[PDB]
């Protein structure tokens, strides 16, 4: 019929290979030494996360005997809160100052996806084109909403402050400095304004403010390197959140210039404007303080995790140990 | 051309035409949770794929037009009833969800105030608008790339049989051929082997030895050269001197009419050119006889329509032909019509003694020591072919003579018009003797047939030879030991007829053909005929499945292909029918599997099977190396095929409780696309091509292995919800570490990864990972290729998504590209790796757990040899 096979490795089915079996004197080593290294990762990771301090003061105002419960029916569009809480221990080195969302679906199919990217991107023809994406805020009234979608819309627009009660008892504020608190990534690549122009006035030609803003988004800071698309905190706002419950980085306190600590032990208070409702569908709003840390930040979780997986390899190799001895 | 090739493609595959719908649903944009991409690109590549494989075909076609001028495996059936139970899971999950989608939807979605999209749909119409939503997400449970893949795999692991150098047949120069690329895990399910005799378990290379006419056996050593006789050649060994000289001088009429006949009722083409009066014969008992024949002087020189040729000790005396009856399997016995210059019409015949001595004339005392005789020879394994003549008077030959030639009135006629006269003028016989020729067993036979044995494939050989020729044959290789108690048609029918009026180690069931039709018998009346017919028909088969070994005797064709189709039907298991010779085609196509020696009878049996190997000792490797590594590397394929696929989708599922059901991908939209074809194709691939449990000496060597596919024992309809159960799992870690691991703080700082573009990066990543390292811990051949493209498969995702998420990608598309900065912000925080080493660890350790109890508490007969190397 035909000739000879030729007689290679690949084609007789005799290629060199090692023929890995899982021995018991295999196995049992790579789960003791798995005991061996998640444990002290464990514990390395949960001791360190116990370090970092924090303060997380919710000021939502639902439960009764909050004294700002009136901003959940703001007759008067200016409300405020004022929320002291004393640190025990004073927090050191830069400390990040964060906004939390509970309850806060930010991950809903309807939400993460209604935003227009190339108009974020500084595109001019999608400047005056929203796309279809965003439709249910394309446009205002005639023209179209600069930043359309449902998540520049429905944008965090509290103002938070912190104030320091020394002995005198007048209330010091503390720098806030909100440059920085975005990725490098999305300052300089994925947002960016409208081509064209010096003045951000003349960019965004034809164009509205979205329904809920109250104000346009030409003059979000004072800084010309944070107003528009590329402003800080509108980048961290539309920075789609994995779950419901998130924080996100609103102002940074960073290393003082002498040796105190950046906020010393002592009674603060958080002046705040409640201007955000989320009582409507029992969202809570936090504002948290953190200080940094060389590992991360305070994941407890994963120290645990890490323990507890390292605590069960171990104990398999034992059991496994067993098995392997009565059935040798 | 390709329009067609994707017409059929689409309709005849049903996942095929699935993905097909599911773009229709996914250009709808009311519902759809995916892009196109995701559908699109993994369908082209695995619509694009398969036409390859199919194009060249037709491409060499149209070349070979311009120089000139079904069988479905077991597991095939499975895999269709695996697709069709992914679909009832997917859209029983995809409807809960809707039903959970409407209820937080009144619940919570109507309060909240930032979901507002100006579309006032009540919450159960926005249930069941995602419940097409989530047909779309989860989509991917049905594997879009299984039907790509299987063809690859089987299309690979069926050309190591081509090139196959243990299966290839030196002198012959024919190596083995696997002419069907889609019976490859059968081969490693067969239960059962239907095997022909002569041509399969024997070499058809043929010499005389014995003879006997009159009663008086001939071939004996009694009173050597023949160099006498011109036409004599030294190839045959013959040491008979009493015949020599008798034929050589003194002869008889009995001798004469006896060597006369074997080389007159011939069929065989001759040849004088060469001057050495060369033969080529299509049947080696008719070319071994004339052989022999002119070995004492009886030479066929030539022969034409009118004439022949025949010399007789250097008398060259031409004879006038003028009818031969024509022999097939249905006949048995072959006869010749020759009118001598005499002027006698002499009729010469030649077959079997079965259907030549019912026609015997009533005169014939010779006929009682000739079934001795018969039988004498049939003791040593020697074919016999009895003889006989007649006369023929010249009044009553004309008329049937014209008869004969008014036979050939054309058309179909001629199958049984002539039939007719051949019938109406063989009346009466005169016996002259029989033939005795020998047939050798292939080599290595009798090791196939006791190898074969040992992995419980019960060997039945079918064979149109003498009773006693089998049955001997048989213990010649091995197939019937000294344990075996024989039983023939008598005992068997008297067992049916017993019990049937009643409700109204080792054994053989030897067996004839004539004994075969007689127990099963080849409006009220006709349902209780085919109710007997049922009944018998069962009982011989449960009667015969239950003894190791079954000699059939006196089988024509279509009792061949019968007997077949009793086993298939009426005992659900796989069978192999492995034969040489047109006779045998019959059997070929019933079998499941259909193998076909080259032999010596012909070159037809073989292009009318599925396996064309040459000799029945590579029936070894068939199916204890090819076929039983086919059936572990196809079933390791399905077990961690399934895995992949049903461990990646349902992420989706459990992500839904945290956004609301609304039906958001965990994932990158392009890393739905490339995960199918592209992450987590090609490791997979290479080990069902690539794996071996044992090395190829070791797995002869134990043929016990091959019992792990014969009782399906590697991938059943049960363990198809052990590796979903693996799936669902899988999916359950990946998607509960992360989650666990970003409600609390994640690296939280200017750089901060929490986000939801970070949250798939990281079940992404861990996922890839995930999936392949379990691939690695499934293949037990880590071969240098292997290890390649386990590790290219990982190194590759890297690739490309730093790719995808690079600054300069988000040019060509700021809109279908959106997660840029991800991956290079993503990865290089430490707690995202600590993530997905810990993802990882608890995912594959409990596997490794898991995997060795099995080897240490319920250890295979794979494992058990593997642990000991020697
Ligand atoms: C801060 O953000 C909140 C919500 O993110 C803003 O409240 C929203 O205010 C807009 C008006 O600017 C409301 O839209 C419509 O207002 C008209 C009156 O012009 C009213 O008749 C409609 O019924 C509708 O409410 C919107 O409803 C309201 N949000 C909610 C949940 O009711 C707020 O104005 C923002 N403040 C600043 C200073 O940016
Ligand atoms: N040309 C031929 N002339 C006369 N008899 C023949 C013959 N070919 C075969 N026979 C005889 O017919 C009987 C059956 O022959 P058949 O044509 O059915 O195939 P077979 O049985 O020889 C192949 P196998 O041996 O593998 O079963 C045998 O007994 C044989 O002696
Ligand atoms: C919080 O601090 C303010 C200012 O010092 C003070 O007026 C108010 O009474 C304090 N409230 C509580 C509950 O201590
Ligand atoms: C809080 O901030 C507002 C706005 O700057 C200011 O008017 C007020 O005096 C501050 N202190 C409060 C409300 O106690
Ligand atoms: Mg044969």
């Amino acid at each position: 019929k035909t000739r000879r096979p030729d007689n290679t490795a690949f084609k007789q089915q005799r290629l060199p290979a090692w023929q890995p079996i899982l021995t018991a004197g295999t196995v049992l080593p790579i789960f003791f030494i798995i005991g061996l290294i998640f444990i002290p990762i464990g514990i390395g990771i949960f001791v360190t996360s116990n370090n970092i301090r924090e303060i997380e003061i919710d000021y939502t105002g639902t439960e009764p005997s909050s004294p700002c419960n009136k901003c959940l029916s703001p007759d008067v569009t200016p409300c405020f809160c004022t929320i002291n809480f004393t640190l025990e221990k004073s927090f050191e080195g830069n400390v990040f100052m964060y906004y939390g969302l509970s309850n806060f679906y930010q991950n809903h199919r309807r939400y993460v996806k209604s935003r227009d990217d190339s108009q974020l991107n500084g595109d001019s023809s999608a400047l005056l084109n929203p796309s279809k994406e965003c439709e249910p805020y394309r446009r205002n009234e005639d023209k179209p909403i600069a930043p359309c979608g449902a998540i520049a819309n429905s944008m965090f627009n509290d103002t938070l402050e912190l104030f320091l009660i020394g002995n005198d008892s007048y209330p010091i504020p503390i720098a806030l400095k909100k440059k920085g608190i975005a990725w490098w990534t999305d300052k300089n690549v994925k947002f960016r304004n409208p081509p064209g122009g010096d003045n951000l006035e003349e960019r965004f030609k034809g164009t509205t403010k979205p329904v809920n803003w109250l104000k346009p988004v030409y003059m979000l800071d004072s800084d010309p390197d944070n107003n528009g698309f590329i402003n800080e905190d509108f980048i961290v706002w539309m920075r789609t959140a994995a779950l419901p419950t998130f924080r996100k980085l609103y102002r940074l306190i960073e290393r003082k210039s002498d040796l105190h600590p950046t906020l010393p032990a002592g009674r603060y208070s958080l002046n705040v404007t409640y201007n955000y409702p989320v009582h409507y569908f029992d969202g809570r709003k936090r504002m948290i303080l953190s200080t940094i840390s060389w590992m991360g930040g305070k994941n407890p979780f994963l120290g645990i995790a890490y323990i507890a997986v390292g605590s069960i390899s171990f104990l398999l190799g034992v059991v496994l140990l067993v098995i392997n001895h009565k059935y040798r | 051309t390709f329009i067609p090739m994707n017409l059929f493609e689409q309709f005849k595959r049903a996942a095929n035409l699935y993905f097909l719908a599911l773009l229709i649903l996914q250009a709808v944009p009311q519902i759809s949770t995916l892009a196109w991409y995701t559908t699109l690109v993994p369908l082209l590549v695995v619509l694009g794929v398969t036409a390859i494989k199919d194009l060249v075909d037709d491409v060499a076609r149209h070349k070979m037009d311009k120089e000139i001028n079904f069988k479905r495996t077991k597991i095939d059936y499975l895999m269709n009833y695996m697709v069709y139970t992914i679909f009832v899971v997917l859209i029983l999950l995809s409807a809960g969800l809707a039903i959970g989608h409407a209820y937080w939807e009144a619940q919570v979605g109507n309060s909240s105030w930032y979901l507002y999209d100006g579309e006032d749909d009540t919450p159960s119409y926005r249930g069941f608008l995602i419940f097409w939503g989530y047909i779309i997400v989860l989509n991917t449970m049905v594997p879009i790339s299984l039907y790509v893949s299987v063809e690859v795999i089987r299309l690979g692991q069926s050309h190591f049989i081509n090139w196959d150098l243990q299966m290839y047949y030196a002198e012959k120069d024919t190596p083995a051929k696997a002419r069907t690329t889609t019976l490859n895990e059968q081969l490693g399910q067969i239960h059962y082997i239907f095997s022909d005799k002569t041509g399969t378990l024997t070499q058809n290379i043929m010499t005389f030895k014995k003879c006997c006419i009159n009663g008086q056996i001939y071939g004996d050593h009694r009173d050597v050269d023949f160099s006498w006789n011109t036409y004599a050649d030294g190839k045959l060994a013959f040491y008979d001197h009493y015949l020599i000289e008798q034929i050589q001088s003194g002869k008889e009429p009995e001798v004469r009419q006896f060597f006369f006949l074997l080389a007159v009722c011939h069929t065989v083409m001759v040849d004088r050119t060469d001057g050495q009066l060369n033969y080529q014969a299509a049947s080696p008992d008719e070319g071994a006889l004339v052989n022999a024949a002119r070995n004492f002087g009886f030479a066929f020189l030539a022969r034409t329509q009118n004439t022949i040729t025949i010399s007789e000790l250097g008398t060259e005396r031409t004879y006038n032909v003028l009818a031969i009856l024509d022999f097939n399997s249905d006949r048995k016995r072959m006869s010749i019509i020759v009118r001598t210059p005499e002027g006698n019409i002499k009729l010469y015949c030649k077959g079997a003694d079965t259907v030549i001595y019912e026609r015997l004339h009533r005169m014939n005392p010779t006929k009682q020591e000739t079934q001795d005789a018969l039988d004498i020879f049939a003791n040593e394994t020697l074919r016999t072919l009895c003889l006989c003549y007649k006369e023929i008077e010249e009044k009553e030959f004309t008329e049937w003579n014209k008869k004969f030639m008014a036979a050939s009135v054309a058309s179909t006629n001629r199958d049984e018009a002539l039939d007719k006269v051949y019938e109406e003028i063989e009346k009466d016989l005169i016996l002259l003797g029989a033939t005795a020729i020998e047939d050798k067993l292939q080599d290595g036979v009798p090791e196939t047939i006791s190898k074969l044995a040992k992995a419980d494939i019960k060997i039945w050989v079918l064979t149109g030879d003498k009773k006693e020729t089998a049955e001997n044959i048989g213990f010649a290789c091995e197939l019937l030991t000294e344990d075996t108690t024989i039983c023939y048609g008598e005992d068997i029918n008297s067992l049916l007829h017993a019990r049937m009026e009643n409700q109204r180690g080792n054994r053989a069931l030897i067996i004839t053909g004539s004994w075969l039709n007689e127990i099963l018998l080849e409006t009220q009346s006709k349902r209780r005929l085919e109710a007997k017919k049922e009944q018998r028909q069962k009982n011989f088969v449960d009667l015969a499945c239950e003894c190791s070994a079954v000699i059939c005797c006196r089988v024509t064709p279509k009792q061949k292909a019968m007997v077949v189709d009793l086993v298939k039907r009426y005992k659900k298991a796989i069978t192999l029918a492995i034969g040489d010779g047109a006779n045998d085609v019959n059997m070929i196509k019933t079998a499941h599997i259909g193998v076909g020696i080259s032999g010596q009878e012909g070159m037809q049996a073989v292009m009318s099977s599925d396996y064309s190997f040459a000799q029945f000792r590579y029936l070894q490797r068939l199916l204890l190396v090819h076929g039983r590594w086919s059936y572990i590397r196809m079933c390791k394929f399905l077990r961690y095929f399934f895995y992949k696929n049903f461990a990646f989708t349902l992420v989706h599922f459990w992500y839904s409780f945290f956004n609301g059901y609304s039906a958001q991908t965990a994932y990158e939209d392009w890393f739905i696309t490339l995960y199918n074809v592209l992450y987590t194709s090609l490791p997979v691939l290479l080990m069902g091509l690539l794996d071996q449990d044992v090395s190829d000496k070791l797995s002869l060597r134990f043929p016990g292995l091959y019992i792990v596919g014969q009782r399906d024992l590697l991938f059943n309809y049960k363990r198809f919800f052990v590796s979903l159960l693996h799936g669902v799992l899988t999916s359950m870690i990946l998607f509960f570490i992360p989650l666990g691991a970003y409600l609390q703080t994640v690296g939280q700082d200017g750089e901060a990864p929490s986000d939801y573009q970070s949250f798939a990066v990281t079940i992404a990543s861990a996922l890839v990972i995930t999936v392949n390292f379990q691939i690695g811990l499934d293949t037990s051949y880590w071969t240098f290729v292997n290890a390649f493209s386990i590790f290219g498969s990982i190194a590759l995702y890297f690739g490309i998504m730093f790719d995808f998420h690079s600054a300069g990608i988000h040019v060509l598309f700021p809109s279908a590209f959106q997660f840029t900065g991800t991956a290079s912000n993503a990865l290089r925080q430490p707690y995202i790796w600590l993530t997905i080493i810990l993802t990882v660890a608890v995912c594959l350790l409990p596997v490794v757990a898991i995997r060795f109890l099995s080897m240490t508490i319920w250890p295979s007969e794979s494992d058990k040899i593997q642990k000991h190397r020697k």
